[PDB]
Parts: C-alpha cells; structure tokens; sequence
C-alpha cells in the first residue's frame, strides 16, 4: 500500500526558512506521477504550492515561484518544501499529496499526507 | 489564474435528505475538476475526478456532474455521515485553483 | 485448485452399454431424441448429424422422413435467379436453432449453447457428467457463494457459476411408450442419445 | 482497424474482440481496481510500466491478450494477482495487465487505440 | 411418480452419515450468515463459502445413489 | 487441410468413411503406441549399454529419429484442428520465439501470418505427409549402422561365438511380441479408444480461448515438465531441448570397463532412479502449476540431467575399482 | 481491388472504387445481416448474384 508519512518542525520565527519532509513508503518517487505540495490557511481554503515530477522536474505556483524549493532524495525516497523568508501569511497546515495523471482523465491527487500545522511566530521552542 | 466559486457557501442540511453544492470557474475548464473531502479531524481524501469519476472507496451515492464552467456534486443522502468541508480543483492549466469550500452540517 | 474450480466429480452410473460386450438401449436413444427435440433443441444445434443416420437406429425410413419434412432448407434457385425454400430430406443434417452465433449469443444473455453432436466425446466424464449436470441443479447456491447476474449454480460445472439453467422438471415430455418422464428419466435418455450422436 | 461499443460494457466486467486474428482484451475497471493498478512498486515488477504508460482512460483497460511467454490465451478474473492467468505455464497478470509470476517475460502489449463517442477502434 | 433420484438422494440424507454431513454444511450456513449481518462485509477479500461442506455432502449422496439410480430407471 | 474444413473432415472419417472410424483411432492410438514401443527400446539401450562404441554411430541416428517422431506426432495432432491441436501449435511454433534477433520472423514464417490460421494448418498438413518417408530413410540409415556390427546381447560380451541365423528363430520370436502388440493396441482401439487422449481435442479450434484445462499429448509431458520446471523463457526452451541432446553424451559419461548394466548393482538401482523419475516428470507435466508440484518438477529435473552427466560417471567409476578390489589381493 | 494499386490505379483511386460497392459485412449483435462498403482486400464484384 502506498503511504505518505509527513515530518518537520510546525513552528518557524518570520523571515526564517519552513523546511518540510514527506517521506512515502510503498511506491517509488522515481516511477511515475507528481509529489505536490499544497497549504490549508485557517479560513479553511486550500492551496496549490507547486511540485516536483518523477524525473525531477518543478513546477512552482507563480504565487510562491521566487520563495519556494521542492527538492528530493532519490535513495530515501523522499521529497522535500523549502519557503523561504516566511511571515505570518504561511500560516497554515500543509500537506504533501501525489498527483496521478492519465491523458483523459488529467490529474488527481490521490494520496495524501496526514498534514502538519506550521505556526509562523516568534516563540521559543525546545529544537 | 483561474478561480473556482462554490455555493452554497457552507451550508448545512438534515440528514433525512440530500444536497447539491456546485463550483464555478472564471473560465472553461474542459471537465478538468476534482472533488475532495476534507473530514473534521484534517484528514482530506479525494472523491470525485474528472467531473463524474468516483475514486476508490467512495460511495455509489456521490454524483457530481457538470461541463465548461458549472460543475456539481450531488449526494443521495447524509446518512450516516458525510459532515464535511468539500473542495473543488481544476486541472486544466497551471497553477491549480480549489475553491472556496462548502461546509456540511446537520440542522 | 480448488474444489469449487476444478468442479464436483461425476460419480458413475449403471449406463447399459458400459462394458465391452454392451450396445446402446435403442428404446433410450428414441426417447433421449424426443427430449432433445422438445426440450435443448430450442438452443442447442447437432450439426454433425444427418438425418438419415436415426434411421434404423431410433426410428424407421417413414418416421425421419416426416420429421425432415418439417423443416426448410434453402434449395438451388428458380430458373430466374431468385432464392427459393424446399421441405427437409434424409441427406440433410438436423437444423440449429440459429442462423448465427450472434443471434446465439443475444438469445443467452451473452452466451453460446455448444453444438451437442460431440458433447460426450468433449467433456471429462462422458455419460456421467452430462448426466449429472442436468440433475445437479439445488434450489439454491451453497451459502457465501455469489452467482453472477445471469448466471446459475451447479457444483458438476467447474467454477459452479453456468449459463444454463436446470430445463428439466418432472412431466415435461410425454413419452411415446407410456415411460413416466421425471427429471433423472429424461436426463439418462437424452444423454443416451447425445453418447450415440457423438458415437 | 475494429470497433467496439464501450456503452454495452458494464463495470467489472471483461470482453474478448478479435483483431487481426488475436484476441484484445476490454475491461471497465472499478475503482478499486484502478487505484490497485496504480498502487504497485515498480520493483515488485519484472517488466516495470506504471499504469497511465499503459491505459489511456483508467476505466478502460485494453490490451493484446496474448500471454508473452508462448502465445496461450490468458484466463480473465483468475491468478494470484486479481487479474489474468494463462494456464499453459502458469503466467500470472495484475489488473493492469503487468506479469508477476511466472516464464512470461513482459507485461501484455498494449495496441493502437483511439476513442470516438461510447466506443473504441483498436488499430 | 416423483423423480427416482431426488426419493433416493432424500433416503440417504437421512442415514447417520448424511445427517453429519448436512449439519457440517448447515453450520457453515449459519457462521455465514452471521458474518453476512456484520459491518462492512463487502469489504473483506476473505469470505468463507460453504462449498467444500456442501461437496462433502453431495459426494457421500452420489456414491449411494449412483450405482442405485439406473435399477430404478427405464 | 483448410482451417475450416479441417476439423469437420475428421469427423467425416469417424462418420461417414467406411471403417472410417477404425483407421483414425488406430491412427491415433497407434501413435500412442509408437511412444510407448520407442520409449522401451530406448530404455532397454540404456540398460544394455548398447549406445557403446562400437554402435554410437547407431545411438545417434537413434536419437535423430526420436526427434523426427516427435515431430511428426506434433504436426498430425494440429491436423485434428481442435482446441488441443490450435494452442499445440501455437506455443510449440512459440518455441522458436526465443531465439534472439529474429525469433519472432522465424515464427512468423512458420505460420505463414498474423497467427496460426489457414496457411499454418496447410502446411503442417504437408508436412506431416511427408516426415514419414524421411522417417523410413532413418530408419534404414539405423539399419545400416546395426548390420555392421549386429546386434548386442544381455551379457554385454561378444556375440561372436555363439549365432543363430535370424530366419526362423528371431522371425518366430518377433510373431510373438507383433500379436501381443496387436492384441493391445486393438483392446485400446475397439473397447477404450479416447482414453489415451484429451477431451478438448473434440471442440473445434478457437484462437480467442486457450482452455484451463489444457494439457500437452501424454509421451510428451516429461519434457513438458522439464520446460515449464525453469521460470525463464530462453532457458526453458533451452533446458527442454537439451534434456533431449544429453542422450548424445552417453557414450562418452559411461566410464565403466564393462558394457551393460547386468552384472552392476549401484548402475542398476539408478537406472530404475531413472526410469521412475521420467514417470514423476510425466505426472507432474499433467499437474497444474502449483505448490509443491514446482519444487518437485524442478528436483526431478535436476536428477534427470545429473543421472547422464553425474551419476553414470561417478557409479561406473566406483563400479570398476570394486570390481578390482573385490577378487584382486595385495 | 488492391492488385490494381500500382499496376494501373493509385491506392485512393482503388479505395474510391471499391467503396462503390457493397459487401457482406459480419452479422450486428442481435444476429441480423448488414452490408458494409468495399475495401481493397475485396474482390471485383460481378453483374450477377448466380
Ligand atoms: C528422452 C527419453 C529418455 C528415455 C526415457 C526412459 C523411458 C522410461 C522407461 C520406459 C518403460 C520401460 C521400462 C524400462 C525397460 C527395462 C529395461 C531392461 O532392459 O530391463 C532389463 C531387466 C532385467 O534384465 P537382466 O538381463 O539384467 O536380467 C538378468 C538375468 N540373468 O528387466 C527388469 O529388471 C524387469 C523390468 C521391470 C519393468 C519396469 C517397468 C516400469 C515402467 C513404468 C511405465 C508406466 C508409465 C505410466
Ligand atoms: C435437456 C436439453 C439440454 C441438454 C442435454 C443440454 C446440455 C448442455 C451441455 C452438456 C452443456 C455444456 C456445459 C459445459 O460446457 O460443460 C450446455 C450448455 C449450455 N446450455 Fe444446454 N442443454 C439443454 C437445454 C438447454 C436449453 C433449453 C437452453 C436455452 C434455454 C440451454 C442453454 C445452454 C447454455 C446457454 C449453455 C452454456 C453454459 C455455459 O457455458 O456457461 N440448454 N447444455
Ligand atoms: C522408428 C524407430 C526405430 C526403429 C524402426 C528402430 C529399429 C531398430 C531395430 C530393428 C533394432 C534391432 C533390434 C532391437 O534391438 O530392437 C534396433 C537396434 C537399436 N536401436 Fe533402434 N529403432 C528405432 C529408434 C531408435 C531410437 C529412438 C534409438 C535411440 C535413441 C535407437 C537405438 C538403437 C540401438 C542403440 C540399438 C542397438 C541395441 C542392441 O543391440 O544392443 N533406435 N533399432
Ligand atoms: C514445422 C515443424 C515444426 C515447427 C516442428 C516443431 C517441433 C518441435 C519439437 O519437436 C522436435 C516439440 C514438438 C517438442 O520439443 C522438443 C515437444 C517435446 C514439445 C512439447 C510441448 O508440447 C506441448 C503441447 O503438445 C501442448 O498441446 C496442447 C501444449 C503445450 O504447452 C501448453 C506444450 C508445451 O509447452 C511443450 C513444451
Ligand atoms: O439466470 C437464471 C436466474 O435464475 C435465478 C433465480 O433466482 O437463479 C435461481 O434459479 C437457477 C435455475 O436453476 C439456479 O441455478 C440458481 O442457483 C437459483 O438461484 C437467478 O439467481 C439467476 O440469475
Ligand atoms: S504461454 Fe502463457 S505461460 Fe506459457
């Protein structure tokens, strides 16, 4: 069965970089299909952020384009987010999710990880 | 970029019955919208695909229909629980766009 | 494989031409002709029998005469061209049911009845199978089992799931000789007649 | 070329055309189905092909069903792979149609197809 | 005149031997049935069946009634 | 031979052919027969060492011959055109398949289209018309190779010292086994003609369903079962024509000082190894592909090939110091 | 049809011809018969059914 597992620090001090990890088990990165990236804001409205193909292409939402850096790690089976320079407007949960594509059907997010609540503040936490 | 208007904009229902929520894009999409659930607990699952195509596990209940610019997604009945945010998503050009949401309630 | 895939076995019955000294019961084959024109005939063809060879085995000259002469066969074309129709004779082969394997098909919900000329000859178990298969019909499938839309549940059928339905009830046929009909009678005497139309 | 009416196929079920002498093989693939096709490891596969390189709509699965190893006919809805197996070595095929198991060295081949309407022309 | 064969497949269902074996099946009907009722049933790719207990019963009747049936035949 | 008439005709031969019936099923039941006789004959040369100079010359054309027959056997069966004889054909001309670069225009040639159709069945037909004759010039070539050294006894020694003219005695003799023979194969053919057979055979060819219950004619399983015992196509193909080659290398395995196995206790208990290990091969060709029918398949594989090229050489070796150690003294 | 292609017709022009024509055609599902157009695997067709 495939499984995305999510992991990284939900809490980052403005100006800072948010670095998130999604770790999938049960299907290889490098197979097929796109590993996205995608952010709910607390008014509850999703987000597309961009993503990295099988081959490792990008494809970055304009919105984010100049900040973001979806990587990968071919022997861990893993991609990554990178947002740089945060503010409290990348408050959100964000999700990583793979991206199915048939040539009728188009693309649908299938998988998805379970999510992780990133707070842009300035308190202290215990790294 | 090309943005999606759901309505009712989060409105809830009894579950003795069924509901019909819709999407509405700036543009012609060409049937390129996906449907997604978003459970209480944050967990979201993908529903429907391509306008009417039910993804694995969902019920035969879930409809939704549509082509250009309007787009639906009707529901038998609630019963016994579907109390949930559902998106909408186009795919037809990048970036993607979802919709506003349409949070589902009983009465 | 499992029992339900490979198919319940056919146990064996007391046919009177099992054994090497043994002919057919001919008074079975005529009744066994009887059921197959009254009753499979509807959707089974026996294309490799001619009507000429029932003779002298389950019926005189006269009797398959008559019963060739209820059919039409297409005859050579009028002296214009045009098609014309001619009654049944001893040189041909006993008609199927249909003109075609489509129209088959769409008369069995996407199924082909098999020719029965060489059934006995083409199935493992001969006589007993085919025996077997026409009384093992339950009333109902074993529990836990779905039968697939269409389909009907007979253990003797490997998979269990047929297309065929249980056609054989008790008085369907009124035997010429006075034989009381039930189900295993008509069953052991068309099977009979199906082992001599292969044999 | 062959055509072939999509609408009269009903969910999870498979139909056998003939084309140029061999058999293709159509099936309206289930949800389930689906996601169980796209759902495998690649290094789980001999002859590794993702499902979307194989089927253009992924409710309808269409394939050449002539088994690889030696030209048998594969048996639909049987195997240990909820797909096809050919009984004449023992191949074994997923609902994509990949081998698993088995002397077959590839996946079934996939022919030249286009849709128009609610049917198909393979060719 | 009822059918021969379903008089002889009744007389033998009755004998100590088709007696075990018709409860064997009819237990497996009733833990059947049960598991039916339960929650999600249709999702499960482990169902049992009874099959192999009605084959068991089907087996001791046809080796009874087989070499029986065709001494009571025309 | 037309793929639609094919079938039909040999229906028309059981039907209406006078004694029609009797010529196919001796036809058919006496191939059966020429397996079984030809089997014997080669076991009793592997017994009797009779594959040892000076008749390997003999041995080889023996084996040429197997292959010829088997051959033949193979292009009659297609002839029938039923279920058995369509998928027969179809993976049998597949073999081909596996030779790299133009295995696949090799196939293609053989069934002289898009698949086994009309062009392949006609031809198969000539074929096995003409197998035969080249059959009988094998034979007479195998002839020619005995006549030159005669034949071997049971005692593996000369023969020279002790003849008896052919004529009488050996022609009396050979009466004997030809009715035994008649007598059986005339029990099969009038009282359990389709035993030996397949039931699917008697269903017309259908390209579209290779039926599950498919299973190769029965003097062919052993080999069947050694093909599918290798989970690779180029090696199974392999494999399946080299358990027929290894007869080849008899002559040079038998290390033994002494032709024949009848004065050899080790030689003769793993002959019988032999002997029932090609019966558990057979049986298990007649077995779905399944546990613990593949494990076992591939051992009795294993030991098929290890008897010529491990077994025989290793036992005549140990079998002629024994006879050495056990009378000489010092 | 197709031996006039390259001989004395082009492949179009043959197509053109053949399609005049009307063929037997395989049976529809329900097992009625239909026509279809001529191709260039057909044979030329004559003046008279017998
Ligand atoms: C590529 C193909 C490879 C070759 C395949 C091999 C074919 C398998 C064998 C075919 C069956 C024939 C059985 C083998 C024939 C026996 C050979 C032989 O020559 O045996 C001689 C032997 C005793 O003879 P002696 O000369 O040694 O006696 C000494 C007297 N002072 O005689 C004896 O000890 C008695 C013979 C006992 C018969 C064994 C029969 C078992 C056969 C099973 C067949 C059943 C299949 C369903
Ligand atoms: C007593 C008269 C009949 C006899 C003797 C008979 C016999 C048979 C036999 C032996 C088979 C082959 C099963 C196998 O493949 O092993 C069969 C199949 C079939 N028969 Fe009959 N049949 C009779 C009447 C009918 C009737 C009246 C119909 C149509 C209403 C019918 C429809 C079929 C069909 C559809 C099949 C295909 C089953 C399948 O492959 O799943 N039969 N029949
Ligand atoms: C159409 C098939 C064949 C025919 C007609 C044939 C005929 C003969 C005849 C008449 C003999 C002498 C009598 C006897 O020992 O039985 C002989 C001897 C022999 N044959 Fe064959 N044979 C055939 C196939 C084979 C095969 C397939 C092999 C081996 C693979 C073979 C190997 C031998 C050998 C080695 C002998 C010598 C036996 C001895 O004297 O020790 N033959 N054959
Ligand atoms: C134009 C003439 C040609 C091309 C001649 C070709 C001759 C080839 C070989 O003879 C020398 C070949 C027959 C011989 O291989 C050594 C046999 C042992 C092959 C045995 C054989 O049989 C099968 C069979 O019979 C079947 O029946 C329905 C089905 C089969 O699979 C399902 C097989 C099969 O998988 C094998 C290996
Ligand atoms: O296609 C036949 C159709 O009949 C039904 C009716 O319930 O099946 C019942 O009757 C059959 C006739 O013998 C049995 O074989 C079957 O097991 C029994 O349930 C339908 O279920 C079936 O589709
Ligand atoms: S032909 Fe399918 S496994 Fe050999």
């Amino acid at each position: 069965e495939v499984k995305l597992q999510e992991s990284g620090a939900g809490l980052v001090q403005p100006s800072q970089s948010l670095s998130l990890t999604c770790s999938v088990t049960g299907y290889s990165i490098t197979s097929g299909y796109y590993w996205n990236w995608i952010r709910l804001f607390p008014g509850n409205k999703l987000e597309w952020v961009g993503y990295i193909s099988n081959v490792g292409d990008n494809n970055y939402n304009p919105s984010l384009k100049d900040r973001l850096s979806i990587t990968r790690d071919t022997s861990k089976n893993q991609f990554f987010l990178k947002l740089n320079s945060v503010t409290t407007e990348d408050t959100a949960t964000y999700y990583c999710a793979r991206s199915e594509y048939y040539s009728v059907t188009g693309y649908a997010m299938d998988y998805w990880g379970q999510g992780t609540t990133v707070t842009v503040s300035s308190a202290w936490r215990h790294p | 970029d090309i943005e999606l208007t759901q309505t009712p904009v989060s409105l809830a229902a009894s579950l003795g019955d069924r509901v019909t929520i819709s999407c509405r894009a700036s543009q012609d999409i060409n049937n390129f919208l996906n449907w997604y659930q978003q459970k209480p607990d944050g967990t979201i699952k993908l529903l429907i695909y391509y306008t009417s195509r039910l993804h694995a596990g969902v019920p035969s209940r879930f409809s939704g229909s549509g082509s250009g610019t309007d787009y639906s997604l009707t529901i038998s009945n609630l019963e016994p629980e579907d109390i949930a945010t559902y998106f909408c998503q186009h795919h037809i050009k990048f970036p993607w766009t979802f919709g506003a949401g349409t949070k589902l309630e009983i009465k | 494989m499992t029992a339900a895939e490979h198919g319940l076995h056919a146990p064996a019955y007391a046919w009177s031409h099992n054994g090497p000294f043994e002919t057919f019961d001919h008074a079975s084959i005529r009744r066994g002709y009887q059921v197959y024109r009254e009753v499979c005939a509807a959707c089974h063809s026996l294309d490799r029998v001619a009507w000429r060879t029932l003779v002298g085995v389950s019926h005189t000259n006269e009797e398959v005469r008559n019963m060739a002469e209820e059919f039409e066969y297409d005859d050579e074309p009028d002296e214009q061209g045009n098609p014309k129709k001619r009654p049944g004779k001893l040189s041909d082969y006993i008609p199927g049911p249909y003109p075609n394997e489509q129209a088959a098909r769409a008369a069995n919900q996407g199924a082909l009845p098999p020719d029965l000329s060489l059934i006995v000859k083409a199935r493992h178990g001969g006589c007993d199978y085919i025996f077997s298969l026409l009384t093992g019909y339950p009333d109902e499938p074993p529990a836990g089992v779905a039968l697939p839309p269409g389909s009907n549940y007979n253990p003797y059928f490997p998979g269990g799931s047929i297309a065929m339905a249980r056609v054989l009830f008790d008085d369907m046929v009124e035997y010429e000789d006075g034989t009381p009909a039930t189900t295993s009678q008509m069953a052991k005497d068309v099977t009979t007649f199906l082992n001599w139309c292969a044999e | 070329k062959v055509e072939v009416n999509l609408a009269a196929i009903p969910l999870g079920k498979n139909v056998v055309v003939k084309w140029q002498g061999k058999p293709v093989f159509i099936r309206h693939r289930t949800p389930h189905e689906i996601q169980e096709a796209n759902s495998v490891d690649m290094s789980a596969l001999k002859d590794p092909q993702t499902d979307a390189d194989r089927v253009k709509d992924p409710q309808w699965l269409i394939m050449l069903g002539i088994c690889t190893h030696l030209g048998c006919v594969p048996i639909g809805e049987a195997g240990d792979f909820g797909g096809w197996f050919c009984p004449c070595h023992g191949s074994h095929y997923d609902i994509s149609g990949r081998i698993r198991k088995g002397p077959a060295p590839l996946n079934l081949e996939i022919p030249a197809y286009e849709f128009d309407g609610d049917k198909v022309i393979v060719g | 005149v009822t059918d021969q064969l379903e008089d002889l497949r009744e007389h033998f269902k009755n004998t100590e031997e088709g007696k075990a074996l018709v409860h064997h099946y009819e237990e497996c009907a009733e833990r059947v049935k049960i598991q039916q009722q339960q929650p999600g049933y249709a999702d499960l790719e482990h169902k049992e069946d009874c099959v192999e207990e009605f084959f068991h019963l089907q087996h001791y009747l046809d080796t009874a009634t087989a070499p029986r049936l065709f001494d009571k035949l025309k | 031979s037309n793929i639609e008439l094919a079938f039909s005709s040999v229906e028309h031969i059981m039907r209406d052919v006078h004694n029609g019936y009797i010529l196919r099923y001796l036809h058919a039941n006496g191939a059966s027969f020429f397996f079984m006789v030809m089997f014997m004959h080669m076991a009793k040369g592997l017994y009797y060492g009779s594959y040892r100079s000076p008749r390997v010359t003999l041995w080889n054309v023996g084996v040429i011959i197997f292959i010829l027959t088997i051959a033949t056997a193979f292009l009659g069966y297609c002839c029938v055109y039923g279920q058995m004889s369509h998928w027969g054909a179809t993976v049998i001309t597949n073999l081909f398949s596996a030779i790299p670069f133009v295995g696949n225009d090799i196939v293609s040639w053989l069934w002289g289209g898009f698949s086994v159709s009309n062009p392949t069945i006609q031809r198969f037909f000539a074929l096995h018309y003409l197998v035969p004759f080249i059959i009988a010039a094998m034979v007479i070539m195998h002839l020619m190779a005995l006549h030159i050294h005669g034949s071997s006894n049971p005692l593996g020694i000369t023969g020279n010292l002790d003849r008896i003219p052919m004529h009488s005695y050996f022609i009396f003799k050979d009466l004997v086994t030809v009715f035994l023979f008649m007598l059986i194969l005339a029990l099969f053919v009038f009282y359990s003609p389709n035993t030996l057979g397949h039931p699917d055979n008697y269903i017309p060819g259908n390209p579209l369903v290779t039926p599950a219950s498919i299973v190769p004619e029965w003097y062919l399983l052993p080999f069947y079962a050694i093909l599918r015992s290798i989970p690779d196509k180029l090696l199974g193909v392999i494999t399946m024509f080299a358990a027929i080659l290894v007869l080849l290398v008899l002559p040079f395995t038998d290390r033994s000082v002494v032709r024949g196995n009848t004065f050899k206790v080790l030689s003769k208990f793993f002959f019988f190894i032999f002997v029932f290990n090609f019966v558990l091969l057979g049986q298990i060709g007649a077995c779905h592909v399944e546990v613990p029918y593949v494990l076992m398949g591939q051992i009795a594989t294993f030991i098929y090939f290890a008897y010529f090229l491990i077994i025989v050489p290793v036992i005549s070796t140990i079998e002629n110091v024994l006879f050495y150690i056990g009378r000489v003294n010092k």
